[PDB]
């Protein structure tokens, strides 16, 4: 399951930390910034003991330097089961959501409820099925002989077993699992008979299996709104739930957590480029941080004094002064040239791409030249120019082919300010013809 | 909308007839070559001069599938609610028909009236021949 | 005989074995690094392994930035998906900018998909329905079962159907005499037509006609077919094709777009990994073109950056013709291109240059010789100082009113004397300028 | 119908080698336009080539829309014409993107060609067969010339058209197999007995004779925005008229163009461009541009005419000004055809010729002094007074419009300028822009 | 009897083949904008033009609207008249342009002519007589249904066809009540119960409509007058039908929806043809809009476009601004609100204030229309009244005067009352006053 390619931080597979919450130099991906991973693994431990809610916590630095990654890392380490809204500034300015509708969504998609149920299976091989039918269909007899690889037994089948049976047709040789309370009836396949193709099972036929639900409070707010179905869990056309219901499940959750039917599990709301929300948005948060159902929220930013949008002067980080008096603050730095070539190389071995070391020396020079993530997307178009010229190992000119090829930022705005009669300015004013 | 039954009112009241109803009305039944029927008939005229009931079909959709499945083990109850919802009698006797022999056993051979029939047949028409299938 | 609208001389990028581009080959004239650089990105785009990579075509305006993107098109056919895209289609009143750019990014990825069905087709031989025994009881329908006989070719069945199946039955409307064909996957059923076997002059219903099936009645056969994951998440957002109430009540409203979504696009991502896990999808990425990028502003900018970094994104081709313009929705800020720089540093640029005299005459030669016209050495040369003079797109619109004019004299070459009075009755934005600024009351 | 500003515009006056006469087809002067447009006609009729842009640019009250409007006269049936204006493109149900890619699909035709059998002769005799609740209905009908008998069999649609315009077995009717038109021709055998209802008081005409069937080819022309309306969804003829086609999907629009080029392919159907005239089309926003200078570029494009009237002014959604109040992008890829102002001789002749389609018959010095105000005013102003004139003329009781009649309408109906005069001479009696008003006379 | 700030003009009061006299009709003064006014009624009269534009500007408390309802009323009540506000435009359900079509569609007439065959009364018997060899396997197979009619002074009994004894079950038809056939389609409808059948129930829903006057069988010829945005919400709108989605919209709110122009051409060319058969006759009317300052510049543009058409009426537009910028452009200078593209295509009519005696006479007339007495003294009085403040302020200060005679047990207004209500409502100038001297927030 989970099909994907590669991504840009698909090579973080968590904080790499001690028992002591220690960073190692190099570990699960991750180099470089030891008191950002040390910060982010004691939100982690915040987030594991599960005792405190709505804490805020901002994550602040220059362009390209491990604030996604960090949040990946953070993901990733968090493990299965416990919820985690990653979501963009840009993405709540809807239609016909407002942006406080959208906003409570996305923190009530972070709480989970974890609910421990019980159910019976008759999960087997089917030896034979006998059926004896009348003219017009008024009684049915059944006989279902159906093994494991430890018993075997015969069964007498009723009237709507057999109509369960002749729906979804159930032939020998075949293994299904049978719900005795609802009457569904699942083909695993087939067995091993060469005369898909699964094992036959082992064991007890009637077995008894504990499944764990993790439900969202918005699945349960959509649900316990009678005008619309769970249909629009998937759909999206919520439409602005009331307050009432929410107030409904708010109590419900506590009356199932006092009586030790449920539990709650909390989790991490992630908003990416937290500068892109509105006025409106920031005084929500101010107020809905305060609340016992709140996960930890974790945003990241990286404008430095700019304006709030929405109003006319400037703030720090793009954010005002009482949301910035609600958060504690994690701050990144730049790298050097070591950890550069370090994570240059855990991108080449990720790829698939065999390196020379000079190679890797003039990807290092030009990285602490221009970028990190121009260096970091060479790497993948210098193997395509090796692999035009059938040799494996990729070589110092095929590095300064793709340089020549592909262009950075810096070469482009001086190429533009040499030659900006040709392109069209802020006025609109251009020059197409080459003569006078 | 599916029983709606076209009972009478009474003449005092406010509720009045508004003028396009009544050109509505005019027209249920009228022939052709009437002047109201011939203005309030455009678009019928407009099928029968483009040719529209021989026209091929385009497009057909790429995907097609059921509503998604809810399932909750250890219970009946969820079962035959969904069950009642995904196939509810009275709406799927109105998106159909009854057969013509059945039709006869009910009236004639068993005694029910016409008007203690079931309502069917509200089904919208489509296009052409071709435009009923996506096959 | 043909059409020719301002392209369809392009046919690829026209490389060499080892990715060197010749001179003129393929409808191009020059731009060999660009053309070099754009057969680096197709040789990336057909490794099939990289996800969410960025180039942007930087140059000026009428230099073949537009003419790249479409041969690269071509030079991955169309068995890889290409979504075309200006960027000003992202402003919809039905649903966010944001939906949109998610809907166009899954809308270039694709899937083949080798898919078995269960037909059962022939000739109705007989149609009989059961009665209930209470047929007003309110629960329950009025029938039963339905007998049906099928007859094909070396074949007789006689089938008892489920009343639901006899609504999709009686619903295209089929008889005693009728050939159809059901499947069994979803229970929609196709009315072929009448049989041949009996007469065919006598109706009056302007039907087909069709001979019986071959084979047996109940078949299996493998058909394969190609889709998009969009298509897939706009099936599961709007259900359509079962045989319940909320399926066939989704045929008759109104379509509207609508918000789908993440937890619906994970459920479809982990149908397809079970899919091709089973060694019956395959998944083709694509590229996803945007023309005109200027145009985005800064919250699709903002959520551009997000969306790039996910494993599922294909290659996404943009292009602007700005030098230092200020980003559409931002006050002051200038940044090259008009795309800010955050999304500046994940780019690739390629630069595309402009063209000498001689180019410019040889793309108006190819561009005549495409059309199918016959133009002279000499107007051919004063096309070029023309096109040199003014533009290279007012010499090549003004090629198909001289061969107007040509026509019109009874000749097939085209002449200077002729090129001169297209001169006369069709002027360029330079001279319309000169008579807009010495005008009287604003000409 | 009614007298329009254009309706004596038949056309736009060229020979066969397109020289423009000076005066034919209800247009005078401007030769080189014409010429342009006779040549922009030309290339429309080939059918070539696509996506080419024409503007046309001058002062008020010239002839742009004119020249159009001669354009689409001499453009002939058959051939789709879609003018709207600038303002139409902004809407509350359909993007800007939308709307512009409905306007461009609305002026490509497919010209389908299909087989059809027509059938007339004499009703004998009709068995209709229906269910109890009126559901399912069948039939046969057996119907008669003077050389053979036929007996068909009825589908549902044809006992509907049946029913509708009752035939009572007797009547001379037509039938059309691929259109499903029923038309009573009338009746021929003068039934004695008749209930006091009903009555076919049709006109009596012989039966027809000869052969029942005959095979026709037929043709028709659609619109490629009709197939995407109608392949949309279930319901699309009705959107069709009332409008409610919201936002299609680009799926659909791609497997109609790959089934119109199936179509071509097999020869069933053929492409006829037209041309789409944007009237004011400097009222539209940047991103409209944009997106034409893309749309341009496709192969199911046709030719599109712009007007404008307006010299160097600020583009919309931007804050610069530009050459026609259009970016150089769309200007560009664009040729321009100028008009010019008019002489007294050019106005004098066209206030002939209004006079003429406005069935006014007008005196010589009547004609003179209209020159002159229309040399001094505007032309449409003394246009506008011909009606006037008429009508004061009218009211004394002589059907010849004097000297007289047009002084009167002089002094009744004001122009821009004198009116001007007047609110400057009394600005306090107005409200001006601040609102400040002396409605008070003391 | 109510009095609204009108009714006491009756029409412009122009003699014929001539000019305005000083007062008639209820106007004092204004004799060359009620002349001109004429001459447009006239020429609106002529039912030939289409799509001309008159703007009539003056100062606050002048007369447009009052010139413009003496139109109305002088063009009588069979002629349609569309008034309206430039604010109205604006609607949040579809596009202000849709909504200028709609108003420019409301304004145009259709009067059509018909002629109809009815058979109606109390049913005395209803007897479907049987076949003489009835077909196995049926029952009751019916050869024809006999029904008697009665009404006032006249029975008759019919012949009718086997068909529409299952309509008669349908509308579920009985002994004693009263029916309605028309010839041509059958149709039977139960219009009642006869009044002689009203007291054998103590207790009953059904209506009791009397015996219909005059002959059982009479054709009678009505006429119907409709207009075309009636035809055009007709047609747009679909018929009374079995689907599920046309029960389901009419239980729903009726949203508007922007009516194609395919529809619009397939209405004008179906009225065109029954106009040619001699049936159906066309009468456009007045579009009049009040306040067209309040319009932004894209619907004077598309009012440039509209203008040009066919079939579009007489517009008459009011304004009062002077050098004002237009709405929607931030440095256009224009006289009354109006672009000059606008302007050149309308003509304009000035109006011009009042005097003392024609303030006096004025209030006169108001006094007189409201069933007031008023002294000589005090009539003087509130002359120099409106002339110092307003002369709406005049008018409207009468009432008052009246209640306060009325409250003194007097039926004359004297110089005590206008005195009090001077004192007790204030005008514009004092409020100012107040306003301006005041610094409590005031
Ligand atoms: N400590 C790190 N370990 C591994 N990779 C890193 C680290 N820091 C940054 N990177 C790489 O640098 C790139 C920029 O990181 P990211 O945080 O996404 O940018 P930004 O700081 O602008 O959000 C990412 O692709 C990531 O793979
Ligand atoms: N190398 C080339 N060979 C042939 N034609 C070209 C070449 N470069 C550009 N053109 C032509 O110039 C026109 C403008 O190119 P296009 O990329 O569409 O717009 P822009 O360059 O302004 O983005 C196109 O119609 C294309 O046919
Ligand atoms: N050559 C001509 N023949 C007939 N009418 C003309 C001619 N030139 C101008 N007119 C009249 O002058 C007006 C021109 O205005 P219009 O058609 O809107 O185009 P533009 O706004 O470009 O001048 C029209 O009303 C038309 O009746
Ligand atoms: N010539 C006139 N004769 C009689 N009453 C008039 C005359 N002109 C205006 N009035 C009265 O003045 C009042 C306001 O005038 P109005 O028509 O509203 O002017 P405007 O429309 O320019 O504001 C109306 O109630 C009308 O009765």
């Amino acid at each position: 399951k989970s099909l994907s390619l590669i991504a840009a931080h698909s090579h973080i597979t968590g904080l790499g930390l001690d028992e002591n919450l220690q960073p190692r130099p190099t570990s699960e991906g991750m180099v470089g910034q030891l008191q950002a991973r040390r910060a982010a693994g004691v939100i982690l431990k915040m987030v594991q003991n599960g005792t405190i809610a709505g804490r805020a916590v901002l994550v602040a630095g220059p362009p390209s330097t491990g604030k996604t990654a960090l949040a990946m890392g953070v993901s990733q380490s968090l493990g299965k089961d416990v919820p985690f809204t990653a979501i963009a500034g840009s993405e709540i300015f809807s239609l016909e959501l407002s942006k406080t509708e959208a906003l409570t969504q996305a923190f009530r998609k972070s709480i989970g409820i974890k609910i421990k149920e019980e159910t019976e299976l008759i999960e087997g091989e089917v030896v034979e099925i006998q059926i004896d039918r009348s003219i017009t269909g008024g009684h049915k007899q059944g006989k279902l002989t159906i093994k494991t690889t430890d018993m075997e037994t015969i069964y007498e089948l009723g009237n709507k077993m057999i109509d369960g049976l002749t729906k979804e047709k159930v032939l020998a040789g075949d293994v299904i699992s049978i719900d005795k309370a609802s009457g569904k009836i699942t083909k695993l396949g087939r067995s091993f008979a060469r005369s898909r193709f699964v094992q036959c099972p082992e064991g007890e036929l009637q077995k008894r299996k504990t499944v764990v639900h993790t439900v969202s409070l918005h699945e349960i707010d959509v649900i316990n709104s009678r005008t619309q179905g769970f249909l629009a869990l998937f759909t999206g056309d919520t439409g602005e739930i009331r307050s009432e219901v929410r107030d409904q499940i708010n109590t419900k959750v506590a009356e199932w957590k006092e009586e030790g039917k449920a539990e709650i599990v909390p989790g991490v709301l992630f908003i990416d480029e937290v500068h892109m929300l509105d006025i409106e948005c920031f005084s929500f948060i101010n107020r809905a941080l305060e609340d016992e159902f709140a996960p930890i929220v974790m945003m990241a930013t990286n404008r430095g004094v700019s304006k709030t949008r929405g109003t006319n002067y400037k703030s720090p980080h793009g954010l005002p002064l009482d949301l910035l008096d609600r958060s504690i603050i994690i701050t990144t730095k730049s790298y050097n040239e070591q950890e550069i070539k370090t994570i240059l190389s855990i991108r080449a071995q990720e790829e698939e791409v065999e390196l020379s070391s000079d190679a890797l020396d003039l990807l290092t020079k030009t990285g602490v030249e221009t970028s990190l993530r121009y260096s970091s997307n060479l790497i993948s178009v210098a193997q395509q120019i090796a692999m035009k010229r059938k040799n494996n190992t990729v070589e110092v000119e095929d590095v300064k082919r793709a340089y020549l090829l592909f262009l950075d930022s810096a070469r482009s705005v001086k190429y533009v300010q040499e030659n900006e009669s040709q392109y069209i300015d802020d006025q609109g004013n251009v020059q197409i013809s080459i003569a006078k | 909308v599916i029983e709606r039954t076209n009972g009478p009112k009474n003449t005092d009241s406010l509720s009045f007839k508004t003028i396009t109803q009544e050109l509505l009305e005019v027209t249920r039944n009228a022939p052709s070559e009437g002047v109201m029927a011939s203005l309030l008939n455009v678009e019928k005229h407009a099928y029968e001069r483009e040719y529209l009931n021989c026209i091929q079909r385009g497009y057909h959709p790429n995907v097609s599938a059921p509503p998604v499945t809810i399932e909750v083990l250890g219970s009946s109850h969820v079962t035959n609610s969904i069950n009642n919802e995904l196939f509810d009698p009275l709406i799927s006797q109105a998106l159909s028909d009854i057969p013509a022999i059945t039709q006869y056993n009910m009236h004639v051979k068993k005694g029910i009236p016409v008007e203690d029939f079931p309502k069917t047949g509200l089904f919208p028409e489509p296009l052409n021949k071709n435009f009923s299938s996506n096959i | 005989v043909t059409r020719t609208a301002a392209h369809t001389h392009i046919k690829g990028l026209g490389l060499d074995e080892s990715g060197v581009a010749k001179r003129v080959e393929g409808g191009f004239v020059g731009q060999i690094e660009a053309r070099e650089a754009c057969g680096v990105i197709v040789d990336l785009i057909k490794a099939k392994k990289m996800s969410g990579r960025a180039i942007l075509l930087a140059g000026g305006p009428s230099t073949g930035k537009t003419a790249l993107a479409l041969a690269i098109s071509q030079e991955l056919g169309p068995k890889v998906p290409f979504c075309p895209l200006v960027g000003s289609e992202l402003y919809s009143v039905e649903v966010k900018k944001t939906e949109t750019l998610m809907e166009n990014f899954r809308r270039a990825i694709g899937l083949r998909i080798k898919e078995t069905k269960e037909v059962y087709e022939g000739e109705v031989t007989e149609l009989t329905p059961e009665d209930a025994e209470n047929p007003l009881g309110g629960y329950g329908k009025t029938i039963s079962h339905v007998i049906v006989g099928l007859k094909s070719a070396k074949g007789t069945k006689t089938l008892r159907l489920d009343p639901t199946i006899y609504e999709s039955i009686q619903r295209e409307k089929v008889s005693i005499g009728d050939v159809i064909y059901i499947e069994a996957n979803t229970g929609a059923v196709k009315r072929v037509g009448r049989s041949d076997a009996y007469a065919t002059e006598f109706d009056l219903e302007t039907e087909e006609y069709v001979p019986l099936p071959k084979g047996e009645v109940h078949k299996k056969k493998e058909i394969v077919q190609d889709v998009t994951l969009h298509d897939l998440d706009v099936a599961n957002a709007r259900p359509q094709g079962g045989q319940d109430v909320i399926s066939m009540m989704g045929q008759l409203l109104k379509p509207k777009k609508t918000e789908i979504t993440e937890k619906l696009r994970q459920e479809v991502n982990k149908v397809v990994a079970k899919y091709i896990d089973q060694g019956v999808a395959e998944l083709i990425p694509g590229v996803l073109f945007i023309d005109e990028v200027n145009m985005l502003d800064i919250e699709i900018f903002t959520y551009l950056n997000k969306a790039l970094e996910s494993n599922i994104a294909p290659v996404v081709v943009l292009a602007s013709n700005r030098g230092m313009t200020t980003v559409r929705g931002t006050e002051d800020v200038i940044s090259p291109h008009g795309v800010p720089p955050d999304l500046i540093d994940r780019l690739l640029i390629v630069r595309t240059l402009p063209y000498d005299k001689d180019e410019i005459r040889t793309i108006i030669e190819r561009r005549a010789t495409v059309e199918r016209l016959q133009v002279e050495s000499s107007a051919l040369d004063l096309l070029a100082t023309m096109g040199t003079e003014t533009s290279l797109r007012y010499a090549l619109q003004l090629l198909a009113p001289c061969g107007i004019l040509a026509q019109t004299s009874n000749r097939k070459e085209i002449v200077v004397n002729d090129v001169n009075e297209a001169k006369l009755l069709f002027l360029d934005a330079k001279r319309s300028t000169k008579i807009l600024e010495t005008s009287a009351n604003y000409l």
